[PDB]
């Protein structure tokens, strides 16, 4: 590894054409880069109505019935709907809000839960009840004290 | 207002490349006028000087990798020389001495 | 030498200029901007004026 | 600063009561989990939550074991929702379980604590992982 | 009016959507290290030329004395020579 | 009285405040958005904004002495701290020091930019370099820092310490050499170039002879037994 | 290793844990993704959405935005106010007694101020209030 | 793991073109702490057929307390022969 | 991993190899491998080009919050010092114009 | 400390990490630090100075001539538009300029300008436990310090928006290419160790 | 724009003073020392606080330091917009004090009927 033996070989001047020669190197091909890739990106949509300022060729918007589907949960999201003091408030969030609601490529999570779950009551695991009043003793101890 | 001249140079690799001269500003970008057509007046006024917030570049060259001044390198102090030139008296050459004794020593 | 390789961020602030040579024809990677006004504003420089007046 | 002052009070409080559960029932398959819990006021706020995404997780500091309140024998059990990332936690006393459904879910949501978390000795670190059989079925 | 755009509502396609395979990719590497790789560029001058042409010679057609005969004409007028 | 007088007061210390978001935005957008190779190198830019820079630093340093000063005077004139009262150690002279501290930087703030326009349109309309670019800015930066101990030349007559009079005299007038590079780096950038007389180019033949005859004058008031009348 | 045994769950999806390590679910929702281990991510798409727009830049909570009758009521009084400042002080500075209003309030230790009355009403009504120490 | 710039960047082999194939990128493998030269100082001056590269050390960096005390014995002798001289003359 | 006898047989044949390899994960053992954690980089098109993100390019709530300043200000020091209080009714079509709004 | 890329990183934020993990020079040019481009050789025809854009048709160069020790710059600074296509040259000094379009792409001709760029520090990434320091003698010379640590054994995959997509909304997706991603790691230091 | 209103304000504050000064008596104030010291304050203060350096610092500095420094915008955009705003009331305060009094009546009005 000495370095004068090897930069002395390494860089000369005579050989300045072929050192600064960019060149793909001969290496196996791989079937999901060489192969696969290319017919997938040939294989794009193309749309002739698309935005002529900002847009491009391959701007193809996927239908919501090709969106995936939601299987994360069965347990509904009803934070998607707005409850009605927000709606009655006129508040505006971002969380229901019907353009960031609909999502390119994947579906939200529906509102409801999903037909499958039955909600009727089984038999209780674990009961702590006492719990209510120690949270009302230390609530409002504080309270008053904070008064 | 785009290129001042262009010239076909051959390179040592023997292949011909067009070089381009840009117009110049005096360190002011905004007397510098930004123009895509061939012509002189300046048209193009734009509100965003950087449109895609890309900075513009001021390059610094490594002393190291820096090459010996070539272009037009024996007119750099032609301007003061010949500004002190111009009042300068030469002596004719008919009047000026010559063929006067060698140095001893040299 | 050793300053401008292990602390570059205070060697420009010293105002040392990059001391590595780059003659094999690949630039440094912690090239920076000379900042000179220490040695510039000084008795011995373009500001020596500056300086006789305000020493 | 008396409007913020109080709903900043009462609204922390009620964040750290509502980690805590005050009752935990089944569904009638066992598929969901209902939740009670401490309500602002004090009063029962409820929640459902399923099984499935319920998990004991062990600490991220693998020196904090010790330093848990399930070490005692009337400590705390933090089970968290990996779903909700939300955190359910019980007492340790056998009081306040169901001895019939409480085997079931001890052991089904306490899958991820395993042994492996301790490490692997010489015997078993071979094991530890799958090996990876390249060009065996063609060369 | 063009109408609202939003590029990220588009799929894009920068990355191959299947993931290689075992044996190609011990293939490639065995590939890729017995063969040279591509030059990384380098910023070194090798026989530096004149950027313009040759230095004017001391005497001939064209020296550099009429060069330096130049700086003592020089106008630039409203009317052509 | 109440009135226009604490209007003025209070609106000060608003302007105050005003050059402070002003200073602040400009300063740090050369310290953080400026192109490579620019971060440092002050000669490069234009002398316009190298003069606004400078400038920029200086209302930086002056302007909590003026902030103080005229908080003070609201304080003393609504809840009478006494603060210029001497019947019970107030100090009169020292509001005058507080505000010919930023008084005297203030005005040479407004001008040191000024020096920028004549130093940009006349190598433009000259097709020549400016002559000495660096002494023209380490000329500027001395004015700069060294104006921070000529405000005593406004409160001569004041009743002032001789040694403190003397002082603020000596270096007043030593400002005139800087100004006085300025003057002669102008003059000879005129000279040997291909002129293009424009309009710009006139205005600044007009600022330089104005600039001759005003800091003439004021050098003059340098003069202590002249500055008595 | 140590495998996930079983999922007791009718819901087939969730059977895909029953595919790797325990000590693989833990390094991948557990240890840095604990705050997106097994769970569906959505609310961070929609978030994502909402910050990237040119949405009303009118903000109240991270949840909600301002009503937009305290924006309007804000913005039509900052223009007719500012549009009153700049008219009176430019145009109608000829006549200020007929241009401008005159009162006050003081200190209630002090007597009430002359001044101190409601505008429009003087006509109508006196002012007055017993000091308070 | 490299000392030199030259031989850094003569033959790389894990370009973002080659790893791209694999689409995996590990952060040890940052250009940031790929290669460091050395504290030493290297210039190159001409050789007979080519640059070659001359190292300038001058001093070490790992002196003890005890190599700097024998040092300077001499010095503290000559401080108390200096001043008795003072004292005496 | 394993890797099969012939499979590398063939490789060594087919191809010879003279350079060394400069990344460093050929440097890392089986159990670094193992505690290796994989983390996906969302690629997509760029529009942005600066360290900076993009930038809201309108500041509404800021020219209004001035305007207020503004009037604070000379509302308050009127009031304070002058105690004058600007008569709407004077111009009352611009008072109106608020009303209308 | 470091953001967990696979739940936050999206747009800019990814394109940062991208620059730093790859250091592809298309990221890289846009994420390089203002203060400090690294230097470069003069222009000439043969070697010209070359001046990168991340998919702009031009950029605004400057130009001070050669520089030298003692005085660092040649000329007054001269601006230009530099634009895309052929070489173009300074009046003042003749030094050669190239505008190189960097693409979003990994390919060997972007690989032959690795070299162009300094390496994205790593210092000032991720989620600082030290807002900043209140020290007049390092203002500016040292960043801010950490409580915590780096980790070291993180790997990134790059991934297209919809996928991306589907790796959030859907844990059993995410586990599986995960798991085949460790198994191509895996296999991919197999082969480098049998290669050395 | 701003700068050239103050500005035109301020050579109106300047015209007062000249035409008091144009000879002795008061032609101009007609005895109101108090208010021609208001006015030569207003002048003052106007045209240095609120002429010459808005038009430096806020039309020149802001308009060309993006230009010489090479910035997509100034470190602060919303801070540059609000200087600007903030410029008016500074300006009105300091140049209508001639005009405003706390004693606004004439002379000549009866303040005995009020
Ligand atoms: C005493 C008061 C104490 C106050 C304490 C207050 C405590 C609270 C502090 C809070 C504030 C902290 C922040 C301060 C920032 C100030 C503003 C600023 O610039 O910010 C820019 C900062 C960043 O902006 P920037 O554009 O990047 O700034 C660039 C740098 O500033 C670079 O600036 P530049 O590009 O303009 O560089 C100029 C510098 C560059 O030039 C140089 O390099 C200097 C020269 C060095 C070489 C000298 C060699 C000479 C020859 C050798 C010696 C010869 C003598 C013989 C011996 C040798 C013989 C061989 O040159 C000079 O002008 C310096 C003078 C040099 C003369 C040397 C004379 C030596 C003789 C000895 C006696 C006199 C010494 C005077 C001091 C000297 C300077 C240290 O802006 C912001 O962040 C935004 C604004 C923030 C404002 C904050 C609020 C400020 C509040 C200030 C209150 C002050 C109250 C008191 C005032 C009155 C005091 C008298
Ligand atoms: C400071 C006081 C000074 C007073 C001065 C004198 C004023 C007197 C006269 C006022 C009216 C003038 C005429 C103009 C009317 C508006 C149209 C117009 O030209 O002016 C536009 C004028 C200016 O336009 P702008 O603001 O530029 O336009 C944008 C606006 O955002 C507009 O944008 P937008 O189009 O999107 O918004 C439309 C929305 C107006 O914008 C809104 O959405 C604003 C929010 C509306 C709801 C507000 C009350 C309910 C909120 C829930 C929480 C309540 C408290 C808790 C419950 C316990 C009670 C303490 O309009 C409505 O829906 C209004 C219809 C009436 C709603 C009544 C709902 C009552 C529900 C009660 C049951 C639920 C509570 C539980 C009770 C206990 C259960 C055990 O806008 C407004 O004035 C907006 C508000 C007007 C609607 C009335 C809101 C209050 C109604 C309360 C009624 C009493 C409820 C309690 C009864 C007790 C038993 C429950
Ligand atoms: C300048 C001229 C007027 C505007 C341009 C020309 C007209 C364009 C639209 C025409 C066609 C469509 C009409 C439908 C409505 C479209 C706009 C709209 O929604 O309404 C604006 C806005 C309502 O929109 P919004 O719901 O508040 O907007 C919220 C959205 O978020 C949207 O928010 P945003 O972000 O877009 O901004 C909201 C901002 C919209 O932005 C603005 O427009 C800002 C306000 C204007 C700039 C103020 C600068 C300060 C200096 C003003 C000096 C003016 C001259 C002196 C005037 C008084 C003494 C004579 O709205 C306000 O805050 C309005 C405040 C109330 C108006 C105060 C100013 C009144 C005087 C305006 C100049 C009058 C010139 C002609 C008369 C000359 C007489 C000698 O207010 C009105 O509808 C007011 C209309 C009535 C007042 C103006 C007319 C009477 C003026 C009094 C003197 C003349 C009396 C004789 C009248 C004879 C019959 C005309
Ligand atoms: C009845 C009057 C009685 C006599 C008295 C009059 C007194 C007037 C004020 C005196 C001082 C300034 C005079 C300058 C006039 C020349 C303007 C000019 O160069 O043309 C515009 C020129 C557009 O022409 P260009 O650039 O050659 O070519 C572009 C094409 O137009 C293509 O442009 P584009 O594609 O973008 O299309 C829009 C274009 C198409 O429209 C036109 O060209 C129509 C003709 C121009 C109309 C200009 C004003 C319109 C109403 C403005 C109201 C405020 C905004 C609210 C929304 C209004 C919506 C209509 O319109 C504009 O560009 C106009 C923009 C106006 C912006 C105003 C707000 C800027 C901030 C204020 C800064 C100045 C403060 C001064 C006061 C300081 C007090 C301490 O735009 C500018 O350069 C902007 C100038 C903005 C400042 C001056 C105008 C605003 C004055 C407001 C009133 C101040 C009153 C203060 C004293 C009394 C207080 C009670
Ligand atoms: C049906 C009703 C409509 C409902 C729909 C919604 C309505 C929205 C209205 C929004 C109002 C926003 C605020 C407006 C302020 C206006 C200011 C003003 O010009 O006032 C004087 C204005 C005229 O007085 P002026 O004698 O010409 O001049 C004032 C004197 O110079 C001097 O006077 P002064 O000495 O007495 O000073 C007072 C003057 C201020 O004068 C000054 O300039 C003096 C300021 C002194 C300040 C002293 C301290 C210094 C400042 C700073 C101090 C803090 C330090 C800060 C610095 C930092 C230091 C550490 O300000 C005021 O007058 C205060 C505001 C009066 C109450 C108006 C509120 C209306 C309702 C608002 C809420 C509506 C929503 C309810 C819910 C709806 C749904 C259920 O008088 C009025 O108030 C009249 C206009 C009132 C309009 C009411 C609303 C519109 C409806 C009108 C009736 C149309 C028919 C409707 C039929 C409905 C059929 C269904
Ligand atoms: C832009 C504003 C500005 C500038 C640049 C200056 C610059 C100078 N000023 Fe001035 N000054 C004021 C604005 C300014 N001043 C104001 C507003 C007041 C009063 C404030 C108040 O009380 O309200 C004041 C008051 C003032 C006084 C107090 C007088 C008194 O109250 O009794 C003094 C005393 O020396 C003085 C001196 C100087 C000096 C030495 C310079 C130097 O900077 C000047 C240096 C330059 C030169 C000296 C030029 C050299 C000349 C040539 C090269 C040409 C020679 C040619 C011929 C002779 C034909 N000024
Ligand atoms: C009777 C009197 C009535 C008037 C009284 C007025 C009192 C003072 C009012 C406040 C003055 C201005 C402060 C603005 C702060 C918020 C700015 C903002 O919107 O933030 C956006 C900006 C951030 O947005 P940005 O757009 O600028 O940049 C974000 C980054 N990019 C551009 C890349 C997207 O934040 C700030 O600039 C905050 C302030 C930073 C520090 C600057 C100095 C502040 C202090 C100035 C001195 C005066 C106030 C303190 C001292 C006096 C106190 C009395
Ligand atoms: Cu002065
Ligand atoms: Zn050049």
């Amino acid at each position: 590894s000495d370095p004068n033996d090897f930069y002395r070989d390494a860089y000369r001047n005579e050989n300045r054409w072929i050192d600064q020669s960019v060149f793909t190197p001969k290496t196996s091909k791989m079937t999901h880069y060489d192969v696969e890739w290319p017919k997938e990106l040939a294989s794009r949509p193309v749309t002739k109505k698309f935005h002529h300022d900002k847009g491009y060729k391959y701007d193809v918007t996927t239908p919501y019935d090709q969106r995936y589907n939601y299987v994360a949960d069965r347990l509904g999201h009803p934070e998607i709907l707005g409850n009605p003091f927000e709606r009655l408030m006129r508040l505006e969030g971002d969380i229901y809000h019907p353009n960031y609601l609909d999502q390119p490529f994947v579906k939200v999570p529906n509102a409801n839960p999903n037909a499958s779950l039955n909600f009727e009551e089984g038999e209780v695991l674990y009961e702590n009840t006492r719990l209510l009043e120690w949270a009302k003793f230390w609530n409002y101890s504080v309270v008053v004290g904070y008064l | 207002q785009m290129f001042v001249a262009r010239q076909v140079v051959t390179n040592s690799k023997g292949e011909k490349v067009e070089v381009l001269w840009n117009a110049q500003c005096y360190e002011d970008i905004a007397q510098l006028n930004v123009g895509f057509a061939p012509v002189l007046e300046s048209v193009d006024y734009h509100w965003e000087i950087f449109l895609w917030a890309d900075p513009p570049i001021k390059p610094n060259n490594d002393f190291d990798l820096n090459v010996p001044c070539t272009w037009f390198e024996y007119e750099q102090e032609w301007w003061m020389e010949s500004c002190i030139q111009e009042d300068q008296f030469n002596l004719p050459e008919d009047e000026r001495p010559y063929n006067t004794p060698r140095n001893p020593h040299c | 030498y050793e300053l401008f390789v292990d602390h570059p961020d205070l060697a420009q602030w010293t105002g040392t200029y990059p001391k590595v040579d780059s003659s094999h024809g690949f630039p440094f990677y912690s090239t920076y901007e000379m900042y000179r006004d220490f040695q510039e504003n000084t008795l011995n420089s373009d500001g020596s004026f500056a300086q006789w007046i305000t020493l | 600063v008396a409007i913020y002052a109080t709903y900043i009070a009462l609204s922390y409080i009620n964040n750290i009561w509502k980690d805590y559960v005050v009752r935990a029932q089944f569904s009638k398959d066992k598929e969901l989990l209902f939740v009670t819990r401490v309500s602002p006021f004090g009063t029962t706020e409820e929640e459902v939550y399923e099984v499935a995404h319920l998990e004991h997780l062990p600490p991220s500091v693998r020196s904090g074991v010790k330093d848990l309140s399930a070490q005692d024998a009337d400590g705390l059990v933090d089970v968290t929702c990996m779903s909700s990332q939300r955190s359910l936690v019980f007492y340790k006393g056998d009081q306040y379980w169901n001895p019939k459904v409480y085997n079931d879910f001890i052991n089904q949501t306490s899958n991820l604590w395993t042994r492996n978390y301790t490490g692997y000795n010489r015997l078993e670190v071979q094991n530890s992982v799958e090996q990876v059989k390249i060009g065996f079925s063609h060369s | 009016r063009a109408g609202p755009y939003n590029p990220n509502r588009y799929k894009d396609y920068y990355i191959p959507r299947t993931l290689p395979k075992n044996e190609e990719i011990v293939e490639f590497v065995q590939s890729q290290h017995s063969v040279p790789a591509s030059p990384i560029r380098n910023q070194r001058h090798i026989n530096p030329v004149r950027e313009s042409g040759p230095l004017p010679s001391y005497d001939g057609t064209y020296t550099m004395e009429d060069i330096r005969a130049v700086f003592y004409n020089t106008t630039v007028g409203r009317d052509y020579c | 009285a109440v009135g226009s007088q604490d209007i003025l007061i209070l609106s000060v210390v608003f302007a105050g405040i005003s050059t402070t978001i002003s200073f602040t935005n400009l300063l740090i957008t050369r310290r953080t958005l400026a192109m490579p190779g620019l971060r440092h190198r002050r000669v490069l830019m234009p002398f316009v904004t190298i003069s606004i820079f400078l400038t920029l630093r200086m209302l930086a340093t002056i302007t909590p002495v003026l902030g103080a000063a005229v908080i003070m005077m609201a304080f003393d004139r609504h809840w009478q701290t006494t603060f210029f009262e001497y019947a019970y150690g107030g100090d009169p002279i020292l509001s005058q020091h507080l505000f010919w501290f930023f008084g005297h930087p203030e005005v040479y703030v407004l001008i040191i930019p000024t020096f920028g326009f004549i130093n940009m349109i006349v190598p433009h309309n000259n097709t020549r370099r400016v002559a000495s670019k660096h002494h023209m800015i380490w000329a500027i930066y001395v004015m700069a820092y060294m104006g921070y101990l000529v405000w005593g030349h406004h409160m001569y007559l004041v009743g002032l310490d001789h040694r403190s009079r003397t002082m603020y005299s000596t270096i007043t007038i030593m400002i005139s050499m800087p100004a006085t590079i300025k003057v002669v780096n102008w003059t000879l950038s005129l000279v040997n170039g291909a002129l293009k007389i424009d309009l710009p180019f006139l205005f600044s033949m007009s600022f330089l002879l104005l600039f001759l005859v005003a800091g003439f004058t004021g050098m003059w008031l340098s003069h202590v037994s002249l500055n008595v009348s | 290793m140590n495998r996930f045994f079983k999922v007791s769950s009718k819901y087939q999806y969730y059977k895909y844990l029953e595919q790797y390590d325990a000590a693989f679910l833990r390094k991948y929702q557990s240890e840095t993704h604990w705050y997106l281990g097994r769970r569906g991510a959505w609310k961070n798409l929609v978030i994502k959405y909402a910050g990237d727009h040119i949405s009303l830049e009118e903000e109240h909570n991270v949840k909600y935005k301002t009503h937009l009758s305290f924006v309007y009521l804000s913005y039509r009084l900052a223009w007719v106010l500012f549009a009153y400042v700049l008219i009176y002080n430019h145009f109608l500075l000829g006549d200020i007694g007929k241009t401008f209003n005159v009162g006050e309030w003081d200190h209630r230790l002090k007597p009430s101020a002359e001044r101190d009355y409601p505008t429009r009403y003087e006509s109508l009504y006196i002012l007055d209030r017993t000091q308070k120490w | 793991m490299f000392r030199w710039l030259f031989l850094y960047w003569y033959n790389s082999t894990d370009t973002p073109s080659a790893i791209a194939k694999v689409n995996l990128w590990s952060y040890i493998n940052l250009r940031l702490f790929k290669a460091r030269l050395s504290s030493s100082i290297a210039y190159y001056i001409l050789g007979l057929n080519n640059l070659e590269l001359k190292k300038l050390k001058i001093f070490y960096k790992n002196t003890y307390f005890d190599y700097i005390y024998l040092k300077s014995i001499p010095c503290l002798f000559l401080i108390i022969f200096f001043t008795n001289l003072y004292l005496f003359l | 991993t394993v890797i099969n006898s012939e499979f590398l047989t063939y490789l060594k044949s087919n191809y010879k190899i003279s350079f060394s390899a400069s990344n460093i994960v050929k440097y890392l053992s089986d159990k670094s491998v193992n505690n290796s954690v994989i983390l996906y980089l969302r690629k997509n098109k760029i529009f942005n080009k600066s360290r900076y993100s993009r930038n809201r390019q309108t500041y509404r709530t800021g020219a209004y919050w001035c305007l207020y300043v503004n009037i604070i200000a000379v509302v308050a020091f009127y009031f304070w010092f002058y105690k004058f209080t600007m008569n709407f009714g004077y111009l009352w079509w611009l008072l109106y114009s608020l009303i209308l709004s | 400390r470091m953001t967990n890329t696979t739940e936050e990183a999206f747009d800019e934020v990814s394109h940062e990490w991208q620059a730093l993990v790859t250091s592809n020079p298309f990221d890289l040019n846009v994420f390089n630090y203002l203060e400090n481009t690294q230097t470069s050789n003069f222009g000439t025809v043969d070697n010209p100075l070359v001046v990168f854009t991340s998919e702009t048709p031009f950029r605004y160069v400057g130009c001070t001539g050669q520089m030298n020790e003692d005085d660092y710059e040649g000329h007054e600074l001269l601006f230009f538009l530099l634009r895309e296509g052929s070489l173009q040259r300074c009046m003042g000094c003749g030094q050669v300029f190239k505008l190189v379009r960097l693409r979003n792409e990994y390919s060997p001709e972007m690989d032959y300008y690795l070299s162009n760029f300094h390496p994205y520090e790593m210092q000032e990434m991720g989620e600082s436990d030290t807002t900043v320091l209140m020290s007049p003698y390092k203002y500016a010379s040292h960043y801010e310090y950490t409580q915590f640590e780096t980790p070291s054994n993180m790997v990134y995959s790059m991934v297209n928006p919809d996928e991306h997509d589907r790796l959030l909304v859907d844990p059993a997706y995410r586990m599986e290419r995960t798991k085949a991603l460790e198994e191509k790691y895996k296999v991919y230091t197999s082969s480098l160790r049998e290669v050395e | 724009y701003f700068s050239m209103v103050t500005g035109l304000s301020g050579a109106a504050l300047a015209t007062m003073i000249r035409l008091e000064l144009a000879h002795p008596g008061s032609p101009f104030f007609k005895g109101d020392s108090l208010r021609y010291l208001q006015v030569v304050t207003a002048h003052g203060l106007i045209m240095v606080f609120f002429v010459v350096v808005p038009i430096l610092f806020g039309g020149f500095a802001n308009f060309l330091i993006p230009y010489h420094v090479g910035s997509k915008d100034v470190a602060y955009p919303r801070l540059n917009s609000i200087g600007f705003w903030i410029q008016p009331c500074g300006y009105i305060l300091l140049a209508k004090i001639g005009f405003l009094r706390p004693q606004f009546w004439r002379y000549y009005d009866k303040t005995s009927f009020s």
